[PDB]
RNA sequence: UGUCAACCGAGCGUUGAUCCGAGGAUGUCCGAAUGGGGAAACCCGGCACGAGUGAUGUCGUGUCACCAGGCGCUGAAUAUAUAGGCGUCUGGGGGGAACGCGGGGAAGUGAAACAUCUCAGUACCCGUAGGAAGAGAAAACAAAAUGUGAUUCCGUGAGUAGUGGCGAGCGAAAGCGGAGGAUGGCUAAACCGUAUGCAUGUGAUACCGGGUAGGGGUUGUGUGUGCGGGGUUGUGGGACCUAUCUUUCCGGCUCUACCUGGCUGGAGGGCAGUGAGAAAAUGUUGUGGUUAGCGGAAAUGGCUUGGGAUGGCCUGCCGUAGACGGUGAGAGCCCGGUACGUGAAAACCCGACGUCUGUCUUGAUGGUGUUCCCGAGUAGCAGCGGGCCCGUGGAAUCUGCUGUGAAUCUGCCGGGACCACCCGGUAAGCCUGAAUACUUCCCAGUGACCGAUAGCGGAUUAGUACCGUGAGGGAAUGGUGAAAAGUACCCC
RNA sequence: CCUGCAUCCGGUGAAGCCGCCGAGUGAUCGAGUGGUGGAGGGUGUGGGAGUGAGAAUGCAGGCAUGAGUAGCGAUUAGGCAAGUGAGAACCUUGCCCGCCGAAAGACCAAGGGUUCCUGGGCCAGGCCAGUCCGCCCAGGGUGAGUCGGGACCUAAGGCGAGGCCGACAGGCGUAGUCGAUGGACAACGGGUUGAUAUUCCCGUACCCGUGUAUGUGCGUCCAUGAUGGUAGUCAAGCGAUGGGGU
RNA sequence: AUAUCCUGAGAGGUGAUGCAUAGCCGAGUGAGGCGAAUUCGGUGAUCCUAUGCUGCCGAGAAAAGCCUCUAGCGAGGACAUA
């Protein structure tokens, strides 16, 4: 639940802000899912971590 | 290349009152290096002087530590071995008392 | 025949010692440690070739990790095939004072308190290479001037325009003046060829510019991929037809033989070459400098005090050399050397002079109307955060994440919301030296800087003794005199 | 105090220190004189200061009183003759007395490294003097097929090829290899020098390996046998990385 | 069935015509030589048989080695003596 290990989108760091103006640290993860990918007609697919991103604009395809 | 010779393990004499006794009664006490062994000792002698040997026998002792106003010092660290002559008893000259 | 620090015994050298300059071998063990093992410098082997004993026991020289990337063989449950397993080559594991790039990232303290802020993107950590790095060829500014023209670094522009519990504080840009010159080059798309596959075929009147004609495969027609031409841009450009001008020879092809228009090979003549624009090697110069050395001028002057003249008085000489040190007291002419000249076996690097490599000349020049192209989960939009003076406020621009999601030249984006008219430009691919930052090391120089409680903690046994089982802390100790001639000898 | 400039002094004695004699309204001064010394100093006018001490329970070094006062670190206690030497209650010899003796004795492992012996002396140390020493100097001294460990095996635990997870850094744990306080494993009595002893010697034992010779002696090549009875296997001898006992 | 096997204290013989010692001679920092008898009773263990036997529950390491089995190699090997 870190990265996307195709296209290797790491988490973005940032500052959480309450409603009184104070300041504290947060961070945001990629959405990424345990799928197995589509890669070869042969039929044969293998468990990958992948991104939403990834997935949708079918970089490994669906299958 | 190298040359092994069973020449170069033992080192030198030792000279003293139990060396003395220990000749007297046929045994002699050589220096040997440090990484040696007892069979080194003994096919070395017996082929050196070709004279057969019945056994020998081994010790090392700590060095020494001397007081210098430099500082603290420590002398070399020696291995001695002992043999003794077969009955075959051939007085060595070369050791010249 | 190094040194602390005398002393003895031993020896070499005119047949060139010692010394210094360059290159070459050996180089026990630990230390990324990598034959296996482990509490650093200690224990135990396999294999091959050699040495030794009547044979084991023994000894010498090689070789015996892991990971990743190529190449070859092999193909489980299971059939196609994969994972996996073997053989062989190529690379990597650590260290380094400062300098860079991208992230993470704190608390003391001010506001006479303090949550926002500031301290600060500081200390520290992480992943990273180099001798420098990064950045870089406008989707840039400005405003009616017919302006500038890649990037970087300094000085101004000003403590101003702004921002902030409008407190404490924080802080630009444009333009202008300087250092440098390369206002450079590459790559995917529009279309033909070729190894292919996936396919299907009316498998025959379609593939080839016209005419004579032979046939049914340069498949008849589609798709994705590797391989060579033609193109690289803003006044838009590029691909197709149609006229004009056309600065070597020959061959094989455009299914085929014959004329017309195109594709491709073999020979002049230019073009450059270690180069970012393509890469590999092989044949002949600079008293270019550097790593040592060598030459190098003139008073034993006289008189005086003196232990000692390098002190005082009087006479000389050199000066392309009166910088600086030593010598028994302040030395241009005593010594070391300074001005100046020379000077290298080997090696280094630079520059210049020589086989070889490769694009183009089957091709270039100026026009025309029509059909196709100009970088995909991108631009934009909505939500949540950063840093730009902008501390969500109307919020421009860049960017992180999540949803939605566009078009190809009367297309698209920019001029601090936005509309209309004007003006500039062509992002979603990649390289690019010169102007700049720094010293763990070496060479040469300087001090209106310190002189033993100062000066680096360290002028001597120095990060030693010592303290602490650990991270760690951290000490004080120079001057005899010209030479030791270091007080023979006698006496208590 | 250091410096630019222009001057003067100095082995016929320059700088500090200790006196005498004097002098200015102050911080002080003396090119006025005496002893010590041996190597650089003063005046004039400019420039720059780490430029002026008595106190912060300040710091480095040296030294005052209490002071020649307390103590000289137990629960046993010494005395005598002789010797050594300059020195003796504290050293050596001999004779009495006392104390300990589940230790105030004889040993192992852990713990230190030369404290062990021989020879030299007593400016450093021993709470006093020392001929003495666990002071130092120089030399010498440590002997295993069988004792304790390694080459044999394992535990609580550590490492960890692959792998999982994690923004990076990193946390886990398989196969394996490490890790005695355990299991198995073969020697006892006596003598010996200034220091070594289940180690050397004497006497007699035990456990693994290699070579040669000899005797029992069985098969490969013949062939009886048992068979499942022409033919095909075979039970010799080794025997596990496997199974089962212990 | 004290059948058979294993184990096994203690006793007995061997090791030992050896070694050592009380003592006797000379000989003194000390060494050398010679060298007797060595039978019977009591007491009695925290040591052996003993990983025994009897009771109790809170219910009590592994590997290696040894024996055996085949799988499998196999024509030289096994035993004894020197
Ligand atoms: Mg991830
Ligand atoms: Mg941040
Ligand atoms: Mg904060
Ligand atoms: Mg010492
Ligand atoms: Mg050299
Ligand atoms: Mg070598
Ligand atoms: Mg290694
Ligand atoms: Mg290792
Ligand atoms: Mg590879
Ligand atoms: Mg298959
Ligand atoms: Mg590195
Ligand atoms: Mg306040
Ligand atoms: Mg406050
Ligand atoms: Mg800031
Ligand atoms: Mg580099
Ligand atoms: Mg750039
Ligand atoms: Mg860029
Ligand atoms: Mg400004
Ligand atoms: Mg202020
Ligand atoms: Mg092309
Ligand atoms: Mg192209
Ligand atoms: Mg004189
Ligand atoms: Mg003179
Ligand atoms: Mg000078
Ligand atoms: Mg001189
Ligand atoms: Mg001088
Ligand atoms: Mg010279
Ligand atoms: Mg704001
Ligand atoms: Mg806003
Ligand atoms: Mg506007
Ligand atoms: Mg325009
Ligand atoms: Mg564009
Ligand atoms: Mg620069
Ligand atoms: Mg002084
Ligand atoms: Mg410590
Ligand atoms: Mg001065
Ligand atoms: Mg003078
Ligand atoms: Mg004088
Ligand atoms: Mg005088
Ligand atoms: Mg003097
Ligand atoms: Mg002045
Ligand atoms: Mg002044
Ligand atoms: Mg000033
Ligand atoms: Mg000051
Ligand atoms: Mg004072
Ligand atoms: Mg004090
Ligand atoms: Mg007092
Ligand atoms: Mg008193
Ligand atoms: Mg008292
Ligand atoms: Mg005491
Ligand atoms: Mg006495
Ligand atoms: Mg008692
Ligand atoms: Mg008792
Ligand atoms: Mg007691
Ligand atoms: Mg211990
Ligand atoms: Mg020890
Ligand atoms: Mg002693
Ligand atoms: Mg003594
Ligand atoms: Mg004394
Ligand atoms: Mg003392
Ligand atoms: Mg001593
Ligand atoms: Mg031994
Ligand atoms: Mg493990
Ligand atoms: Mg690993
Ligand atoms: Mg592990
Ligand atoms: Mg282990
Ligand atoms: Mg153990
Ligand atoms: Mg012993
Ligand atoms: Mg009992
Ligand atoms: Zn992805």
């Amino acid at each position: 639940a870190a990265v996307c290990d195709i296209c290797g989108k790491g988490p973005g760091f940032g500052k959480s802000v309450s409603h009184s103006h104070r300041r504290t640290s947060r961070r945001w993860n990629p959405n990424i899912q345990p799928v197995r990918a589509v890669t070869r007609p042969g039929g044969n697919k293998q468990r990958i971590n992948a991104c939403t991103s990834c997935i949708k604009a079918g970089k490994v395809s669906r299958a | 290349a190298t040359i092994t010779d069973p020449r170069d393990i033992i080192l030198a004499p030792v000279i003293s009152e139990k060396s003395y006794g220990l000749i007297e009664d046929n045994v002699y006490t050589f220096v040997v290096h440090p990484d040696s062994n007892k069979t080194q000792i003994k096919i070395a002698i017996e082929k050196i002087f070709d004279v057969k040997v019945d056994s020998v026998n081994t010790a090392n002792r700590q060095g020494k530590r001397k007081r210098t106003r430099t500082g603290f010092g420590k002398r070399k660290s020696t291995k001695r071995a002992i043999v003794k002559l077969a009955a075959g008893s051939k007085p060595i000259d070369l050791f010249g008392a």
